[PDB]
């Protein structure tokens, strides 16, 4: 009885990691979209604001 | 999901000398009819268009499974008394239909 | 369940960035307008006393 | 039951973040505006101070 039980919970375990692995992959891209948005509007500060100080 | 329907004897020799209890026939045959109506369409379908499309399906499919049994009954028609179609466990639709004001 | 939690995880922490976003380059344009005219001012100021030396 | 009930919270929660973004969205223009015309008035009291500092 327990060898049967082992086995198919064994079963259970694997499927339920394939499913947290496809979760935590997804994760990560979304924050590297995050971090890049950040980063663009970070060189149009930049850009103006060397602006304003070439006419100052 | 749950109807209710309305029922007319025309030749009585057939309500009586037939199939017995009537009432058990009738009932007993609508819930399958229901079942079969119900079975195709989507929860969201359901959920939306559940006084046109599903009524009259479940008109034709139970007249014509009454028709072998030759028992003496005729249809009136079947309405929509009430729908419920989110489960009692979790009617908590709610919040995400006020969602959309609170959004708003 | 757990790849539609995921998958919906994406569109409720992205849009927040581009909020952000939005908000640091409205600042970054209202400080050129500020330190223009502040110098505009300056200049001005400096150019009347000038002459009273 | 608990599969549809995480389906429903997560579009309640899309709409939420949904609203939010343009709600944030539209306060920049407001603060942009009010510093705008406080860096105006500034200029025009720093014009006049010279003047007075110029005649004493």
């Amino acid at each position: 009885y327990n060898r049967m039980r082992a086995e198919r919970e064994a079963v259970a375990r694997r499927h339920r990691s394939q499913g947290q692995e496809e979760a935590e992959k997804l994760r990560a891209t979304a924050d590297y979209e995050v971090t890049r948005t950040l980063a663009e509007a970070e060189r149009q500060g930049r850009i103006m604001r060397g602006e304003g100080d070439a006419e100052a | 999901v749950e109807m209710n329907v309305q029922y007319r004897v025309t030749n009585p020799e057939k309500y009586l000398y037939s199939v017995t209890s009537p009432d058990d026939s009738l009932r007993q045959a609508t819930d399958s009819a229901l079942r079969g109506v119900i079975g195709k369409y989507t929860m969201d379908r359901i959920l939306t268009e559940g006084r046109t499309v599903i009524r009259s399906d479940t008109q034709r499919e139970l007249e014509e499974t009454i028709r072998p049994y030759d028992m003496g009954i005729t249809l009136l028609d079947v309405n929509f008394q009430a729908a419920r179609p989110p489960e009692e466990v979790k009617a908590a639709f709610d919040d995400a239909i006020a969602a959309r004001e609170n959004e708003q | 369940q757990y790849i539609r939690e995921a998958e919906a995880y994406t569109n409720e922490v992205q849009p927040r960035a581009n909020g952000q976003a939005q908000r640091i380059l409205e600042e970054a344009r209202a400080y050129k307008a500020q330190t223009i005219l502040e110098a505009q001012g300056e200049v001005a100021r400096f150019a009347k006393l000038l002459p009273e030396y």
